[PDB]
RNA sequence: AUCAGAAAGGUGUUAGUUCAU
RNA sequence: UCGUCGCAAUGGUAAUUCAACUUAGUACGAGAGGAACCGUUGAUUCAGAUCAUUGGUAUUUGCGGCCGCGGAGCUAUCAUCUGCCGGAUAACGGCUGAACGCCUCUAAGCCAGAAUCCGUGCCAGAAAGCGACGAUU
RNA sequence: AUGUGGAACGGGGUAUUGAGAUUAAGCCUUUGUUCCCAAGAUUUG
């Protein structure tokens, strides 16, 4: 619609029931995903991923 | 590469490399049939297909007519499955053997002494204990049952005097139930009318006709639905109930390379491999499709009996 | 009454709405027929009779409430079946109209089933007799086939906007009912094809021009 | 246009003079650049056609031509390829509606079904 | 906007979901053995209930739809002991 | 993002991967500059300081393109790589120009954010005295005859 | 279904066979065979062809659009009328067979 | 080792060391 | 020995590339434009066929007057046409569940999910595979 | 390899061409006719 339609709809109706739970689950799995992705990284993307991890 | 290499068919009569899966719950029934393709004719049938562009409209399409006389069960074959494959444990033939089957069994019908299976027929008449023991073993040990039957070559107007005998696997019921059904149907004629209701899609297997110095290759067309399975005795086999007009399915002046068909015949839409007067095998499809075309009933409106030979003008 | 013919808006072409029995066709848009059913279809029986084996019965047969004028190509027995299939007041007879789309040719108006200007007098007379409503030669929207180019009904024979005021009046006098010039079927010259005008209620196309839909109702006083 | 696509004869083929049956001031309409271009347009399929005869503005400028009839043999309801009187292509607008006032000559039923305006134009449908 | 119709068959062993965001294709999910669904699902196997809930959530999933905008779907509210 | 676009350009060069190799290295750098220019054009499709930053990015891209031309002239693999690194160094300056541009681009983005089987027939609904006979297959084509025509 | 009459050969026309032609004056012409179509395309006079039935009739060598209620009996009655006409046609054919010999 | 075997990273282990509580 | 009918180790491999309408002319969307899935309409490509339908070709080289054509048969994106199956899972996202009393696509497990793969179907058949079976100089 | 035996013709039917002729040759069929033959050798336990 106009302005923040998504924000207005969320305030009027409500957010997802499991939005917080999914975010918490994703955040917990982030530590496992980062190590797994680095281990499974291959090719030029592996060098880029390693460089990004080293820089961070 | 699917058809490569292109080689001539090793068998004049089409052999089905596979059969539909048998169900114990379903009743014992046949799954294949043999017929001789008489020719192809143009017929008009109403297309009662919902959602089609020409729904409730009559369409002129090619119909392939193959004579399907009743087949007499010569005997039964008991194949026992093994880890190395399907092993034929034994085969039992009826006491009475047809002359055409005996003629087919020998390369020299006139020169033969007709001694084929003479001892077996004599032994069966002398003592049926071995046959019962063999039948019991098949019903108790064999896992695959195939019924051997010979086509009515003499009834059909074919120069060949040898019946196109073939073995068809039995699908339905238990091994004992199949054995009992085979024993009941032993030395008995089985018509295609009981096997096929002419309201389903089946597969036709046949050898293509060569075209001189490309052809003579076995093919198995699928998604073929029988349009009309008529009986030669009935005069209304080729005539629909829409306008009566009883007539023979044969074209005026005789069918092209076939002559006149007098036994039971089945007409299905579409073309099939092989020329006229060629043996073809019709069997139920192994895989069942619930398509509208395969489920909608087929009702012929007009059947053209015009002279296929030459340029016919009168039906 | 706006009624889109599925993807298109040619409700009148598919079904010649007729206060006695709307001349619907086999394969015609269900939504267009159902919306026509809601408007006057209870009074105007929408029998899905494919006139001449065509999904556009309204284009093929001049389905007036006094009767439906099927084309000359349509079989007499098929018309006899179609006339029997439709209500007795709306008789679907095989008018000897040279146009295979006789209903497109002949303005399917219940009061007078105004025939196409290109349609011959014998074709017009046959269209008049088959539809039991007078068939005068009329060219709606500059198109000889007024039946598709004019939303014809006893209440109103609304012409397409392409038709002049005199041309709409000419189609009006030919169909013996008012003819408001409204271009049905998405603004096209096909008023009658887009809009299924019936005496009980002049249906139209949902995807068609809103002004034409109003013109069809205004001509039919609906 | 409308109608079910099929392997049927096309009245308005590309580089073919589909006569502009619709009364747009054009007698004929040759498809220099047929719309949706064996590029061809069936009976009622609006192919952009430059007027071969009649209107000069439509001439040498591809304008949609909803084929009134297909001169080539077109499969009928029975599937029998039936050849109409002519390959006349009634002039249609860019939206597919018949640009011409009234289609003349033989207008096949496919032309009427493809475009309701062509059906309106088809004063003598054949 | 379009309510989702849920149908239970075979004492809740089969669940049919219709009109899910307007979808005209009904999704059929077979419940795990020992679990009955009436949506509250009760059973003697916690893993079977969890797997069935995941399958129901997977069935009622929006594809190529905005998660933030379109909040329609099926989510587990709570899970505990029957007794 | 601008860095993602540069990474995408680098990824395209990686996907693609003496004098001929030197030209390929220059072409890859030029293609990366072309992709950066395409990204700048897309940003323009999606002004003032932003245009100046885009012009600054284009100027740095031209420097990278000049280094790309130097890469082609650098037939030696090390020479081609050295000039390619100079293009990357020029691309770094483009990223510095993009840094201000992306902030303006991010603000612009924030401002923008703020069934087929149906058959019918009137014969079923026939009002005939013999509607059942109407639905029934009356004599129509006796082996293709005119039985229906007679009716 | 309707069995049309050939324009040249004056014979019955069945679906799938024959050729149908449409003229500018909304005239429909049917050819029984390719030779009849070729004769029609050659502007051959039907009365000038010995094999044509039109010449046989016009040489001394030979002798309902109203709709109704849809009844299968009406179609059967019409078919019976066609059978009666066929018997009369057979009598006419008998005259045609003898007169053509003369 | 899910490429065994005969620069580095690892929600990779193996043994662990040191420091914190 | 002559065979007759079957089995399948093994390989090739098949259907293929895209669509639209219906669906719904609606979920989304202020509305308009336009939802997954359903069937239909197809466009293909390839393969399988056949000459019924369609055109020609055509040694009925047959006919009627070298021409005017040609039956049969052949041929076809010149014709009429017919035309695959579920899994394993990839990418991908999971659920539950340790390490990390929880959590945690995962280390246990349970999964979902690809024109891919494997199966499956078709084709051929180990010339140096097999079975049943007849007669038996 | 002695009988619907087959193979040949005689044909008919059949279409062609435009009623006639060729008329199955990869159009059909034959209560028609006769010919040949209860084969000629070979292979093989």
């Amino acid at each position: 619609p106009q302005n923040e339609y998504i924000e207005e709809s969320i305030r009027k109706h409500g957010r997802r029931f499991d939005h917080e739970e999914r975010k918490r689950k994703k955040a917990a799995r982030e530590a496992h995903d980062a190590s797994l992705y680095a281990q499974k990284t291959r090719g030029i993307k592996a060098k880029l991923y390693q460089e990004k991890r080293r820089k961070e | 590469l699917g058809f490569l290499p292109r080689k001539r068919a090793s068998r004049q009569r089409g052999k089905v490399k596979a059969f539909p899966k048998d169900d114990a719950s379903k009743p014992v029934h046949l799954t294949a049939f043999l017929g001789y393709k008489a020719g192809m004719t143009h017929i008009v049938r109403d297309l009662d297909r919902p959602g089609s562009k020409m729904h409730k409209r009559e369409i002129l399409e090619a119909v392939t007519v193959i004579e399907t006389p009743p087949m007499v069960v010569v005997g039964v074959v008991g194949y026992v499955e093994t880890p190395r494959g399907l092993r034929s444990l034994t085969t039992v033939w009826a006491e009475h053997l047809s002359e055409e089957v005996k003629r087919r069994f020998y390369k020299n019908w006139f020169k033969s002494k007709k001694k084929a299976f003479t001892k077996y027929a004599k032994k069966y008449a002398e003592s049926t204990q071995s046959i019962n023991r063999e039948l019991e073993r098949i019903k108790k040990y064999c896992s695959v049952v195939r019924v051997l039957a010979h086509t009515q070559i003499r009834k059909t107007p074919l120069a060949q005097k040898k019946a196109h005998l073939m073995e068809i696997q039995v699908n339905g019921g238990s091994v004992a139930d199949k054995v009992e059904w085979a024993r009941e149907h032993f030395e008995k004629t089985v018509d295609i009318k009981s096997t096929f209701e002419q309201n389903e899609m089946i597969d036709v297997i046949g050898v293509t006709r060569g075209k001189g110095n490309a052809g003579y290759m076995h093919r198995t067309q699928l998604n073929s639905k029988i349009y009309r399975i008529g009986a030669g005795d009935d005069a209304k086999n080729a005539s629909t109930d829409f306008d009566a007009t009883e007539k023979r399915i044969t074209p005026m002046g005789g069918f092209v390379r076939y002559g006149v068909v007098e036994n039971d015949f089945v007409m299905l839409n579409g073309a099939t491999p092989g020329p006229v007067k060629r043996v073809l095998t019709l069997r139920k499809s192994l895989l069942t499709h619930t398509s509208r075309k395969a489920l909608e009933p087929v009702s012929l409106k007009w059947i053209d009996t015009a002279s296929k030979f030459g340029h016919g003008r009168f039906q | 009454l706006r009624a889109q013919f599925e993807n298109s808006n040619e409700i009148g072409v598919f079904s010649n709405l007729t206060n006695s029995y709307a001349l619907v066709a086999l394969g015609g848009s269900e939504n267009f027929y159902s919306v026509f059913e809601a408007e006057l279809g209870d009074v105007v029986p929408v029998v899905h009779t494919t006139i001449g084996g065509t999904r556009i019965i309204g284009r093929l047969t001049c389905g007036n409430r006094k009767g439906l004028l099927v084309p000359s190509s349509t079989t007499d027995n098929e018309l006899q079946h179609l006339r029997n299939s439709l209500p007795d007041p709306v008789k679907i007879q095989r008018v000897d109209e040279r146009l295979s789309a006789l209903g497109n040719i002949v303005a399917c108006n219940d009061y007078v089933a105004l025939v196409h200007p290109d349609i011959e007098r014998e074709t017009e007379e046959i269209i008049a007799d088959v539809l039991d409503v007078e068939v005068f030669r009329q060219t709606v929207a500059g198109n000889v086939l007024t039946g598709s180019y004019c939303a014809l009904s006893n209440q109103g024979a609304l012409v397409h906007p392409r038709t002049s005021i005199q041309e709409q009046d000419e189609l009006s006098s030919l169909l013996q009912v008012p003819l408001v010039a409204g271009t049905i079927n998405r603004g096209s010259d096909v008023i009658g094809a887009g809009l299924v005008v019936n005496d009980w209620c002049a249906f139209a196309g949902l995807d068609t021009t809103a002004t034409e839909l109003a013109v069809c109702e205004s001509i039919f006083k609906l | 246009a409308s109608g079910t696509k099929y392997r049927m004869t096309l009245g308005l083929p590309v580089q073919a003079i589909m006569n502009c049956a619709d009364n747009s001031g054009a007698k004929n309409l040759y498809i220099v650049s047929v719309f949706g271009t064996l590029p061809a347009a069936s009976c009622g399929d609006m192919v952009l056609a430059t007027v071969k005869k009649g209107k000069p503005d439509l001439r040498k400028k591809i304008m949609p031509a909803i084929v009134v009839r297909q001169r080539k043999a077109w499969r009928r309801k029975d599937g029998v390829y039936l050849y109409f009187e002519d390959n006349a292509g009634v002039i249609v607008n860019p939206k597919g509606e018949m640009k011409g006032s009234a289609i003349t000559g033989p207008v096949a039923k496919e032309c009427a079904d493809l475009w309701p305006r062509i059906a309106s134009n088809a004063g003598t449908v054949v | 906007h379009f309510p989702i119709n849920i149908n239970l068959t075979e004492n809740g062993t089969v669940v049919e979901i219709r009109n899910f965001l307007g979808e005209r294709i009904t999704r059929v999910i077979k419940c795990l053995p020992g679990v009955t669904v009436s949506i509250i699902l009760e059973g003697n196997s916690l893993e079977n209930v969890s797997q069935s809930a995941a399958n129901i959530k997977q069935i009622c999933n929006v594809r190529n739809k905005d998660i933030r905008k379109f909040l329609d779907g099926i989510y587990v509210s709570e899970r505990g002991n029957i007794e | 993002d601008v860095n993602t676009f540069l990474d995408v350009v680098l990824s395209r060069t990686q996907r693609k991967t003496i004098s001929r190799i030197r030209g390929f290295y220059g072409r890859k750098v030029k293609f990366t500059q072309d992709t950066i220019t395409e990204k700048l054009d897309s940003i323009l499709q999606e002004k003032i300081a932003l245009s100046q930053l885009s012009t600054a990015k284009h100027l740095v891209e031209n420097v990278a393109r000049d280094y790309i031309r130097l890469l082609k002239y650098g037939d030696s693999l090390y020479r081609c790589k050295q000039l390619k690194r100079a293009a990357l160094g020029r691309m770094a300056t483009i990223i510095k120009r993009q840094k201000s541009s992306l902030e303006f681009l991010e603000q612009v983005r924030q401002h923008l954010s703020r069934a087929g089987v149906y058959n019918v027939e009137l014969r079923d609904k026939y009002i005939l005295q013999d509607p059942s006979w109407k639905y029934d297959r009356m004599p129509e084509l006796l082996d293709g005859k005119n039985v229906a025509d007679f009716v | 279904m309707r069995v049309h009459t050939c324009y040249f050969c004056s014979g019955p026309v069945y679906p799938g066979h024959g050729i149908m032609f449409v003229r500018n004056d909304s005239k429909v012409f049917r050819f029984c065979r390719s030779k009849c179509h070729k004769n029609f395309k050659m502007k051959r006079n039907p009365r000038k062809v010995a094999w044509t039935k039109a010449y046989r009739k016009a040489h001394g060598k030979e002798m309902r659009n109203v709709p109704v209620r849809y009844d299968r009996n009406v179609i059967a009655t019409t078919l019976n009328a066609m059978k009666r006409v066929s018997q009369v046609h057979a009598k006419r054919e008998r005259l045609f067979y003898k007169k053509r010999l003369a």
